[PDB]
């Protein structure tokens, strides 16, 4: 037991930091709950440490690789593919944007058919999935709420029938 | 098993649905017709005493 | 009801879908079949270069 | 209590916390809410989702800055392929076949000199490959006003090429705008990127939604079974103790 | 578990037990005490006779 105490209490300590730690009921249940968030606390921040660190070094990655797509397009094609019309930017805007928000590997048609198909499928998957279990739960509902009143109309009856009983036994 | 257990114990103690059935419904019957006969052969037994 | 329309919906969407893809796949296919040619029209230059 | 459970359930979905748990402990359950805050709706510090969601904001601009430039390439090299395969049915005209030869030996020659190019290693010291310098392969480049009518046509055909992937891709999400006039299709191609958005937000949505039904019918699950009990032992009662007991005596008697 | 517990609490008489007790008790009552009424309601009508 000591050792899950001095876990929460030193994990306590890092998430309220200078605030004072509210005194709370001390017991094995409360104990239970916060050693299991506090395990839970330090894996998920152990995860979105390493998740973080990687971003970093992706961000600076595809920095190194625009550059170089930028420098070999203005040796090939010169100035004039930054040039773009009013509506030639909107177009290359709409393909870059739609592109960010599939979080494609590139703008190719095989990596954006793909995704538009996941993307409609896991939709309509996760809709047919919530109204079959929003069914489920209503069918439930209606089940609880008829072993409900069965429950108080067979506290009356069993009441009605011992007071008859009881009035019977003084008669016999 | 619970719905089950619970819906057999039930129509087995409410068999009109409606009513917890304590006594045999048959004997119920033979209870009150019994009664009644002892009530006239108490009256004529009344009425020759008189 | 409100299903079996959402299933039809779906259901012409992936018709419509496929033979988008069965076009943009023949016409890719022609252009590979020919992008093959020129992978021997590259390499016979390749060739001629060595 | 119900609204301090359904507020640590939203935000601590990992957390079996019972109403029992908060009616015997009540300064627990304010531990809980002033934790809530500290521990992001993951279940990660509030500090460390901070330094995620900035560290997605600069990688998603990198990611934009890059997507830009690598449309152009990608258009440039689908163009190359679709005049190439045209050139080799015959169907070019005289004029779009110097285009695309033209174009096709900038890039080649733009591409094959940064192979060559260590562009920050003083020139003393680099072995070339081949020997081969990047005076070597400008020699190779078409002539100076052939490269300057490539890329003063170029532009034209980039815008055209854009156009023509955008309504590929509005075409393939909504395949109904082929009947649709090019004006409207144009209008409706300013809108896919955010009803693209809008509907993984919706897909996002409707996770949360399922994963709060599939709570709310987990809770109903455990509760049913003893409610069913409570009835059975009702009834066992009334059998046990009342009929074949307590009415059987009143009865033979 | 909570509910396997409960479940056991609650099982003495097991449920097919109680329903087979309940089935002899009627059986019973049938076989042995409607048929001692009747007997009693002709002996009180041959009484009503006698009178």
């Amino acid at each position: 037991m000591d050792e899950k105490s001095t876990k929460i209490i030193m994990w306590l300590k890092k998430m309220f930091g200078d605030k004072p730690l509210p005194p709370y009921e001390v017991n094995t249940r409360t104990m239970e709950i916060l050693y299991q968030l506090a395990e839970w606390n330090e894996a998920r921040d152990k995860d979105l440490s390493l998740v973080t660190e990687d971003l970093k070094l992706k961000s600076a990655e595809v920095k190194a690789e625009a550059k170089y797509l930028q420098d070999l397009l203005t040796e090939g094609l010169g100035p004039s593919y930054t040039n773009l019309s009013r509506m030639g930017n909107n177009y290359l805007n709409q393909i870059v944007d739609s592109c960010l928000a599939l979080e494609l590997k590139n703008s190719s048609l095989s990596s954006y058919i793909p995704a538009v198909n996941d993307l409609s499928s896991e939709l309509v998957a996760i809709e047919l999935n919530n109204q079959e279990m929003e069914a489920e739960l209503t069918s439930l509902r209606k089940k609880l709420t008829e072993a409900l009143v069965l429950e108080k109309s067979l506290e009356q009856d069993l009441k009605k029938a011992e007071e008859q009983c009881n009035f019977e036994k003084a008669k016999v | 098993k619970l719905d089950s257990h619970l819906k057999e114990l039930r129509d087995f103690m409410y068999p009109e649905g409606n009513t917890l059935m304590l006594t045999t419904p048959e004997l119920s019957g033979e209870f009150h017709q019994l009664g009644s006969q002892l009530e006239k052969l108490n009256h004529i037994t009344v009425e020759i005493l008189g | 009801e409100e299903e079996v329309k959402a299933l039809q919906k779906q259901k012409n969407l992936h018709i419509r879908r496929r033979n988008k893809l069965q076009m943009v796949e023949s016409g890719n296919r022609q252009m590979c079949l020919k992008s093959k040619d020129k992978e021997e029209e590259t390499g016979r230059a390749f060739q001629e270069v060595l | 209590m119900a609204q301090t459970l359904q507020y640590v359930s939203s935000r601590l979905s990992m957390l079996q916390i019972d109403e029992e748990d908060l009616e015997r402990n009540a300064q627990f359950g304010k531990v809980l809410i002033e934790l809530c805050p500290l521990l992001g709706p993951n279940g990660g510090s509030a500090n460390l989702n901070r330094e995620l969601e900035e560290t997605r904001r600069e990688l998603l601009l990198q990611r934009k800055m890059w997507m830009r430039s690598e449309v152009i390439y990608q258009l440039v090299q689908e163009m190359l392929l679709d005049l190439q395969v045209r050139k080799l049915e015959g169907s070019l005209t005289e004029e779009e076949r110097k285009f695309q030869d033209g174009l096709q030996q900038c890039m080649l020659v733009s591409e094959c000199s940064r192979l060559l190019t260590a562009d920050s290693v003083p020139p003393s010291d680099s072995t070339s490959i081949l020997g081969l310098d990047k005076q070597d392969l400008l020699d190779l480049l078409p002539p100076n006003m052939l490269v300057l009518w490539v890329r003063d046509r170029l532009q034209k055909q980039l815008e055209e090429a854009l156009k023509k992937k955008c309504f590929t891709f509005l075409s393939f999400h909504q395949p109904e705008t082929d009947e649709e006039g090019d004006v409207l299709r144009a209008a409706k191609v300013l809108r896919l990127a955010s009803t693209l958005e809008d509907e993984k937000r919706r897909l996002q949505n409707e996770q949360e939604k399922h994963q709060e039904m599939r709570a709310l019918l987990e809770k109903q699950q455990e509760i049913y079974p003893h409610v069913l009990l409570r009835c059975l032992s009702l009834l066992r009662q009334a059998a046990s103790e009342l009929r074949l007991r307590a009415q059987s005596d009143i009865d033979r008697i | 578990s909570k509910t396997q517990r409960a479940l056991q609490k609650n099982t003495n008489p097991d449920t097919d037990a109680l329903l087979k007790s309940l089935s002899d008790h009627y059986s019973l009552e049938l076989d042995e005490m409607v048929p001692k009424m009747q007997r009693l309601i002709q002996q009180c009508e041959k009484h009503q006779e006698y009178g």
